[PDB]
């Protein structure tokens, strides 16, 4: 029961780490916006 | 309709719609985040 009880516990608390946290997912943030600015950039020299 | 069109001497191929943007009397054309044109005044009717 304890086990249980704190497998629950922290799975409550993944849920609410990351809804708190907006840092939490960067990598994956940083990955599209790399592939962002990637593409603006490459769109932007057209105009040099 | 995909048409070619020449506006006071801009020349290129596109799609012309009727536009919601609000210019300013003072304003003829308009560009998007990426200094592209998307937007002319026409000569004749002020149309956008
Ligand atoms: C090993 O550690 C766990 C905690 O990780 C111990 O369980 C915890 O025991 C405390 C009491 O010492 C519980 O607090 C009480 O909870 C009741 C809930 O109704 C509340 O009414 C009391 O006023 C008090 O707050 C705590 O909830 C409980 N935690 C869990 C997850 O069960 C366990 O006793 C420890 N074992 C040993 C051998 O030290």
């Amino acid at each position: 029961k304890l086990i249980a009880n704190q497998f629950n516990s922290a799975i409550g608390k993944i849920q609410d780490s990351l809804f708190s946290t907006p840092s939490a997912l960067g990598k994956l943030q940083d990955v599209v916006n790399h592939n962002a600015q990637a593409l603006n950039t490459l769109v932007k020299q057209l105009s040099s | 309709k995909c048409v070619n069109f020449n506006f006071n001497g801009l020349t290129g191929t596109g799609v012309l719609t009727k536009s919601n943007k609000k210019f300013l009397p003072f304003q003829q054309f308009g560009r998007d985040i990426v200094d592209t044109t998307d937007a002319v005044r026409d000569p004749q009717t002020l149309e956008i």
